[PDB]
């Protein structure tokens, strides 16, 4: 059956980092002492990764709660847990988590996992209870209390064997996904000590099952092992030292990913090509080591973020033009606009090309138009397109330091993205004051009036170098 | 999938086999098992082997079955010996590969073993 | 990183301040924030630094009276000073190494002595 | 097993035939390699065009 505990009272959460951790192996395919790019769904580099606590003694007397919150499950779920006593069992996964909609229990109970794809009843508060006996301690009662009903199902596993029941803390990571009507489980187990959080270092997951389910899952829960009296809660010492065991929750998200498999096949380490501009030029060049120059590594394109319709002011249904509503105008910003049917994207600005009475258009190179005749308000505008250009990575070599510098060809850097609040890297803050060259804007170095032989050549006589404490300057050329 | 195993020979009562299970490549075990089946009757537990060398064995088949391991091939031989009718079944491995403290063991793979006179 | 630190003002000598070095960008992927000074008259002068795997370092005339906390609830790094006297009345600054170097306007510290 | 599972006749190494493995088709002499895949792994590729390594179905050289 099930029974009521005490209500969660929706503790404020406490978060932690997730040092490249989460890492499986998206294949089933060997390789040996080669740098594969791969694109999937991963847990990104140095994620915010929410931590529970298993029993939350909010009292320095104690308080005696379980903390198994419904956590969303969006696209796959990397799952840590760090536990000495074997406190977690199990997770429960479905929509809505009740009669209406098929969910997945693997609940593991003293005996076995208990894989089981059918219609439960779930109540609010799941859990097993486990009793240590308060006279022998020999004998540990296990009852779980997890779903009040059973019906109908499309799935079951069991597994025949039984499995028994200060600082020996042992780690356990999967990850979930969902693809195709397989839900996916990879697996990982590590011995750890003297780590409360999840310890710095890298592990590549194996895949473990592909169960053939075929639903949606959308929520998960987690199911805990209780081991203290519900109906009797003792002052102290009922749970496992104040609820020591943890948890740790993560959420894939869709990402490519450098991958170094080293000569036995086995996956050691990654890099993200999405985090900073290193990193993406070692995805450019496809090593994990770069040497000191320029490297141009991706293009870079301001996108229209509007569109204006200038229609004829006649109704008539070029003066067949079809139902579209003509909206308002605007002016020194790239938009993609629709003038009379002719579509395109640019910048409009007012003109003083003096247009002759009877004509529409403009164009200088018979395959551009230049300028434009509005429809409503007969004025002239011409056309420029907004920007565009090529984003080069100023960087010494990685012994030295892995401080870069961004340079943007042949672009003004009033119209950079800036203060910005995906690799939104950009500058997001003038802290490191862009400063513009004949080549184009440079930020994220310094400017210095000194004159060196110049190392790194940026152009029009402007060359950087890496100084000592140490970062990254620009600065003219000196000829001796 | 994972491993593999199959194959094995027909033999008459009193004869001498020596099951192997297929080398599937290096994974992680602690106790490998072998179980016998026969339609009409369930899965029983034959003989087990623990990584540090435990070895248990059901009291039907006490001194005549012998379990070893050869961890250059990573492979659990049975020498099955002194056959009776009794044995007409199918015989089972399973792994052990730990899961969520244990389980998911890997008996799926099976050998067709028929011990009588014809 | 809009890296702004507020808590600034006028103390009075033996007393206690707060200072809320706060980012914008998570400071999980900093991977180094310091705190430096600069005295009228002098240059300017490192007072602490926390990197990421958590080691922490003071220079010579820091240890025992601030120490650096961060809390990973609200991103940002503290340094709560205990003791203050009059030297110590300079400019303070919180500095941030992602992949270039960012740092704040600072905040003016006075001590009355 | 599932479907209708076919049978292979023999199978020849050191020779080059024509081979098809679970429908990868391709000539080539077909030798015993030192490589040890990992459990769950198929097919390798070390040259990134040419699978250089496969899993035989029935014996898992
Ligand atoms: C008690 O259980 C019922 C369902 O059995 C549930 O609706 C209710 O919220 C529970 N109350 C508490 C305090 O957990
Ligand atoms: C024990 O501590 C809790 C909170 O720490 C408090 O609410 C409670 O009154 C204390 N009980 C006693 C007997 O001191
Ligand atoms: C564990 O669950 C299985 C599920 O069928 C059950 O057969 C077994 O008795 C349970 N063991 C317990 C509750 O100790
Ligand atoms: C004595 O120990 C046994 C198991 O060894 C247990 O079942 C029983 O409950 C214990 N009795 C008491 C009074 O603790
Ligand atoms: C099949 O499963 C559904 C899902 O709840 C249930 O309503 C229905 O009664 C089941 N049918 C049988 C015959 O068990
Ligand atoms: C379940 O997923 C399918 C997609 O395969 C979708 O069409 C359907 O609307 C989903 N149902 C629910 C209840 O989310
Ligand atoms: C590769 O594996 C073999 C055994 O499988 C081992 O002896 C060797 O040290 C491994 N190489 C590396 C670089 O780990
Ligand atoms: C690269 O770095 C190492 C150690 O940081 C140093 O010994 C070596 O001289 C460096 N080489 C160059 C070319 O900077
Ligand atoms: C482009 O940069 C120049 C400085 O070189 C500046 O005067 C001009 O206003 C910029 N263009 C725009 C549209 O802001
Ligand atoms: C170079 O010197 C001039 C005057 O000597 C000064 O205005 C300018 O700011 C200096 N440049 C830099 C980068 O400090
Ligand atoms: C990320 O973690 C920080 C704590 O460093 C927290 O303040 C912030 O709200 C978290 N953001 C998300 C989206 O979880």
């Amino acid at each position: 059956q099930c029974v009521n505990l005490t209500t969660r009272t929706q503790l404020p959460p406490a978060y932690t980092n997730s040092f490249t951790r989460g890492v499986y192996y998206p294949d089933k395919v060997f390789r040996s002492s080669v740098l594969h790019s791969t694109q999937d769904l991963f847990l990104p580099f140095f994620s915010n990764v929410t931590w529970f606590h298993a029993i939350h003694v909010s009292g320095t007397n104690g308080t005696k709660r379980f903390d198994n919150p419904v956590l969303p499950f969006n696209d796959g779920v990397y799952f840590a847990s760090t536990e000495k006593s074997n406190i977690i069992r199990g997770w429960i996964f479905g929509t809505t988590l009740d009669s209406k909609t098929q969910s997945l229990l693997i609940v593991n109970n003293a005996t076995n996992v208990v894989i089981k794809v059918c219609e439960f009843q779930f109540c609010n508060d799941p859990f097993l209870g486990v009793y240590y006996h308060k006279n022998n301690k020999s004998w540990m009662e296990s009852e779980f209390r997890v779903y009040s009903s059973a019906n109908n199902c499309t799935f079951e596993y069991v597994s025949q064997p039984f499995l028994m029941d200060g600082n020996f803390k042992n780690l356990r990571e999967f990850v979930f996904k969902n693809i195709d009507g397989y839900f996916k489980i990879y697996s990982k187990h590590t011995p750890i000590n003297l780590v409360r959080d999840l310890p710095q270092g890298f592990s590549a997951l194996e895949p473990l099952v592909d169960l053939p389910i075929g639903i949606n899952i959308t929520r998960f829960q987690t199911l805990l092992a209780l081991h203290r009296s519900y109906l009797t809660p003792g002052d102290s010492s009922s749970g496992w030292t104040a609820g020591a065991a943890a948890y740790y929750v993560g959420y894939l998200q869709p990402r490519t990913f450098l991958l170094k498999y080293n000569e036995n096949g086995t996956i050691t380490d990654a890099v993200d090509c999405a985090l900073d501009p290193l990193s993406e030029t070692k995805c450019t060049l496809k090593s994990f080591t770069v040497e000191k120059g320029i490297y141009q590594t991706s293009n870079f394109r301001v996108q229209p973020t509007e569109s204006i319709v200038r229609f004829p002011n006649i109704t008539n249904l070029a003066t067949v033009c079809g139902p579209k509503k003509s909206t308002n105008l605007v002016k020194n910003k790239c938009v993609n606009f629709n003038f009379n049917g002719l579509t395109g994207t640019g910048v409009l600005t007012e003109s003083n090309k003096k247009f002759l009475p009877f004509q529409q258009f403009g164009r200088d190179i018979a395959d551009t138009t230049d300028a434009v005749r509005d429809p409503q308000t007969l004025e002239i505008l011409d056309i420029t397109p907004c920007s565009f250009g090529g984003v080069s990575v100023i960087t010494p070599g990685t012994n030295t330091s892995n401080q870069v510098a961004v340079l943007y060809q042949g672009v003004n850097c009033t119209e950079v993205p800036v203060a910005i609040h995906t690799p939104t890297w950009r500058v997001y803050s003038t802290g490191s004051n862009v400063f513009q060259t004949r080549a184009g804007c440079l930020i994220g170095a310094e400017h210095v009036n000194n004159s060196y032989e110049c190392d790194i050549p940026i152009g029009a006589g402007i060359c950087a170098s890496y100084q000592t404490s140490q970062s990254i300057i620009a600065y003219t050329m000196s000829l001796g | 999938v994972q491993l593999q195993e199959s194959g094995g020979g027909l033999v008459q009562p009193g004869g001498s086999l020596r099951l192997s299970c297929v080398a599937s490549g290096s994974v992680t075990f602690n106790s490998m098992g072998w179980y016998r089946q026969a339609p009409g009757k369930q899965r029983e537990l034959v003989a087990q082997i623990t990584a540090g060398g435990d070895t248990h064995y059901a009291d039907s088949v006490k001194g005549r079955f012998t379990i070893s391991e050869h961890r250059g091939k990573n492979a659990v031989y049975l020498e099955m010996h002194s056959l009776k009718p009794e044995d007409t079944a199918v015989y089972y491995c399973h792994l052990q590969v730990p899961f969520l403290g244990g389980g998911y063991d890997y008996w799926g793979q099976g050998t067709q073993v028929t011990v009588s006179s014809g | 990183v809009q890296l702004q630190e507020s808590g600034g003002g006028l103390v009075q000598a033996g007393g206690s301040l707060r200072l809320s070095c706060a980012a914008s960008e998570s400071i999980f992927r900093m991977e180094l924030m310091e705190w430096y000074h600069q005295a009228p008259g002098k240059q300017r002068e490192l007072v602490a630094t926390i990197n990421r795997c958590g080691s922490t370092n003071y220079s010579d005339s820091v240890k025992g009276r601030f120490i650096i906390s961060s809390d990973n609830a609200k991103n940002s790094v503290y340094l709560q000073m205990n003791s203050l006297k009059d030297e110590d009345t300079a400019v303070y600054s919180c500095h941030a190494r992602t992949w270039t170097s960012y740092w704040g306007r600072g905040t003016q510290v006075t001590v009355s002595s």
